């Protein structure tokens, strides 16, 4: 058994830059026209996919970790990221991106510089208080 | 909507709950009592079993029973009213509509996993469950990948390292010091204060003062000497019949045998050397990463301290110019349930689930086919 996602279909089928946000639970896409912008209130899967010569793809995987993000937002992010890495034999990269301490590789993805947003999508985890 | 419920069982405390809260509802301790004098004639209008509080309450009338041993599960017979309270009393659900997931330890036994898949579609008819290694599920509530894991409950201690959202089973270390072992110790050097607690009932007062006044000091040896100085190290504790003590060195004290199990007669190296060991029993192109990725589970892992110890004792076992990083969140008592309560709550994880058409066609050895 492996795991099948709409979003997983579409995943690294060609050279280019794939961008989707930790939605309520699901691997949502980003608009195309909205790469690189941020939320800092939420968290990002990444997936970039290079054209190697001996006509292999190769493949990054980046999950980004906006300061203002839910733990079920961060925590989702990092397992969707081993279960893309997962539905590609495991040929992925995995990085870990922290706002304000992304990698260089990964900066360099956005050429006309990567920008942060106030913001995001609301949290679906149910707060648990402790007994009166 | 359909409601997962998640269920991490420890050698201490059972933490239960459902998919989508942020910390476990029902939390209680991991025990089975059973009258102490039985017989076919003995005690007929009346419980021939209790669990968690109303166990320890009675326990003046029962025989108490741990059925997890150092994170393993060592009395099916046990484990079932566990499951059956956990179910019954603490989350008063039909279990017959719940799809369940369960935590194991690393390193569990194959036949371990499939009693536990037998059960819960045999005997409690869930429509499915899932069983997941409770030191990963706290490496993605961090929200990482790759790490090393220091999980530390009440029965056992393991250093996990995890890379690219896989355990390293050859790495894996498993220390069976935890926290039972500082609570009986702390009632052993209270005696040397004057302090009298050996039973099983005076056991759970120490637990509590434990949890409240205990910490890990930076440097022993400064430690012990500052606390012959002065007495700016020492506090005061309430009884429960309204005494109050004074409690002293013995607040890092206690937490020290996790760094020197020879306090307690153990033989075995301290939590420190047992993260190098397994950190370096890893193929060194990943070190860095675990290294700069030390994570912190469980209860054990509270004492305020902990972190700088430990981040000061690896900086000496490793390399002059490793980066390393201790990462201990506020809520690491629960990080495991928390882990899994995200995990079952995935749009992704309606097809991990076992189904039981798919036990019934496969039996319990379908647990492993992941
Ligand atoms: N605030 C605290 N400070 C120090 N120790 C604590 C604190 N809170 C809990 N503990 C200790 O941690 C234990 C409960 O921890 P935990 O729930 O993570 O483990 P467990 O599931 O029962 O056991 P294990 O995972 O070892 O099988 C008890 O020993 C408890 O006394
Ligand atoms: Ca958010
Ligand atoms: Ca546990």
């Amino acid at each position: 058994s492996v795991v099948e996602h709409p979003e997983f279909l579409k995943a690294g089928k060609e050279p280019g830059l794939q961008i989707w946000r930790v939605e309520k639970f699901d691997l949502v896409p980003v608009p195309t026209n909205l790469y690189g912008d941020f939320f800092t209130g939420d968290a990002y899967v990444i997936l970039k996919t290079v054209q190697l010569r001996n006509g292999n793809l190769q493949y990054d995987l980046h999950y980004w970790l906006g300061n203002e993000c839910s733990q079920d937002e961060s925590g989702a992010a990092a397992i969707f990221t081993v279960q893309l890495d997962d539905y590609l034999n495991g040929r992925a990269v995995q990085h870990r991106e922290v706002q304000g301490f992304e990698s260089a590789t990964f900066l360099g993805y956005f050429k006309s510089g990567l920008k942060y947003k106030k913001g995001g999508v609301a949290s679906k985890l149910r707060k648990v208080a402790e007994q009166t | 909507e359909t409601t997962a419920l998640v269920c991490d069982n420890g050698s201490g405390l059972v933490k239960a709950g459902f998919a989508g809260d942020d910390a476990p509802r029902a939390v209680f301790p991991s025990i089975v009592g059973r009258p102490r004098h039985q017989g076919v004639m003995v005690g007929m209008g009346q419980k021939d079993s209790y669990v968690g509080d109303e166990a320890q309450s009675k326990r003046g009338i029962l025989t108490l029973k741990y059925p997890i041993e150092h994170g393993i599960i060592t009395n099916w017979d046990d484990m079932e009213k566990i499951w059956h309270h956990t179910f019954y009393n603490e989350l008063r659900v039909a279990p017959e509509e719940h799809p369940t997931l369960l935590t194991e330890a690393p390193l569990n036994p194959k036949a371990n996993r499939e009693k536990m898949t037998q059960i819960m579609f045999e005997t409690f008819n869930v429509p499915a469950m899932y069983v997941a290694i409770q030191a990963v599920l706290s490496l993605y509530a961090s929200g990482r990948t790759t790490g090393i894991v220091l999980d530390s409950g009440d029965g056992v201690t393991h250093n996990v390292p995890i890379y690219e959202g896989y355990a390293l089973p050859h790495a894996i270390m498993r220390l069976d010091l935890a926290g039972r072992d500082l609570t009986d110790y702390l009632m052993k050097i209270l005696t040397e204060r004057g302090y009298s607690f050996v039973t099983t009932a005076e056991r759970e007062i120490v637990r509590d003062i434990k949890e409240k006044l205990c910490y890990v000091a930076l440097d022993f040896e400064n430690e012990m000497a500052t606390a012959a100085s002065s007495s700016s190290l020492e506090k005061s504790y309430e009884l429960p019949d309204g005494q109050v003590i004074t409690i002293g060195n013995e607040r890092f004290r206690c937490p020290e045998t996790l760094f020197q199990p020879s306090f307690i007669g153990m033989e075995s190296a301290g939590i420190h050397e047992t993260t190098y060991n397994s950190i370096m029993k890893c193929d060194i192109d990943i070190r860095k990463d675990l290294y700069a990725n030390n994570v912190m589970s469980g209860g054990t892992t509270m004492y305020p301290g902990i972190a700088d110890r430990m981040q000061k004792e690896i900086t000496a076992l490793a390399p002059s110019t490793m980066k390393i990083k201790i990462i201990a969140p506020p809520e690491r008592k629960y990080s495991v349930w928390i882990g899994g309560s995200i995990l079952a709550s995935l749009s992704t994880f309606q097809q991990m689930w076992i189904t039981k058409q798919e036990y019934d066609e496969a039996g319990p050895s379908i647990v492993h086919r992941k």
